[PDB]
């Protein structure tokens, strides 16, 4: 229900120091 | 884990810690996936080849840890399971197809800010992020290199991608199935990492980008070795799995 939340990063709008390599995966070819 | 790194705090608050009792030893990684429910690989709880056949009662988890060489007090929860529920399709003799189970906690863990349950794949969240080239992340206090049968003191993380089906088969003679995903660097990528022996039970996490929340796509299951050039780790596939999940969760 309010699953895969993080308290400490999603919650206060802050980032984790690696997530954007994920993201960028996506992205990429 | 090898190649990872130390997680910031709060960064896997779904992640759990199995032990056996006694003598207290840390066997596996799992993950929380609601309030009352506790997810692993099955070989964690039976592998006959190990000699390995834990019931409820010979075992307990610790939530929101962050060291094991630290006590974590009003941070860490411990819990007695009151049920273990193995895949009756889970094969040990063959290749570990299904690796999977559940524990059921005695009592209901209390939500903090380093306790969370991680939530799991519908059919699109599937489609959308189970695709070769993109990554998600596995985390563990699992061994540190491959060695014989490396204890970390912090939770370790390490972003890995999904690889090509064809070349997960060619990498290995063991038999992979539909229920089983492989991801880790092609020798000549460059960057490097793998789960290990430890970190069984623990997730392989993805972040959706279109509602932000984390996704629990597989479970550490098995691999030869750890962090070789041309071999990769294989996961259980959570999806493929989810509906047995939802009948022994449906039925509390
Ligand atoms: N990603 C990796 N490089 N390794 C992950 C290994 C994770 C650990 N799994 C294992 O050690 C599993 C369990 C049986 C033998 N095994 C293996 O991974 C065997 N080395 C290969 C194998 C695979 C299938 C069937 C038999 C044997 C868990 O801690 C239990
Ligand atoms: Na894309
Ligand atoms: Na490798």
């Amino acid at each position: 229900a309010d699953c895969g939340l993080r308290p400490l990063f999603e919650k206060k709008s802050l980032e984790d120091k690696t997530e954007r390599e994920l993201l960028e995966s996506y992205i990429d070819g | 884990i090898v190649e990872g790194s130390d997680a910031e705090i709060g960064m896997s608050p779904w992640q759990v810690m199995l032990f056996r009792k006694s003598p207290q030893e840390l066997l596996c990684g799992a993950s929380l996936i609601s309030d009352r429910w506790v997810l692993t690989a099955a070989h964690c709880l039976l592998y006959p080849p190990w000699d390995k056949n834990f019931t409820e009662n010979d075992l307990l988890v610790r939530i929101g840890k962050h060291s094991r060489t630290r006590y974590e007090r009003n941070i860490e929860k411990i819990s007695m399971l009151e049920k273990i529920y193995i895949h009756p399709r889970y094969n040990w003799r063959e290749n570990l197809d299904r690796d999977i189970a559940l524990m059921k906690l005695k009592k209901p863990v209390a939500f903090s800010d380093y306790i969370h349950p991680v939530c799991l794949p519908d059919r699109e969240t599937a489609a959308s992020l189970l695709q070769a080239g993109y990554k998600g992340r596995v985390t563990g206090w699992g061994n540190l290199k491959e060695t014989w049968t490396g204890q970390p003191s912090v939770l370790q993380v390490v972003n890995l991608p999904i690889v090509e089906r064809p070349v997960c088969k060619d990498s290995t003679r063991i038999r992979i199935t539909d229920n089983m995903f492989c991801a880790g660097y092609k020798p000549d990528e460059g960057k490097r990492g793998d789960a290990c022996e430890g970190d069984s039970g623990g997730p392989f996490v993805m972040k959706s980008p279109f509602n932000n929340r984390w996704y629990q796509m597989g479970i550490v299951s098995w691999g030869e070795g750890c962090d070789r050039d041309g071999k990769y780790g294989f996961y259980t596939h959570v999806f493929r799995l989810k509906k047995w999940i939802q009948k022994v969760i449906d039925q509390f």
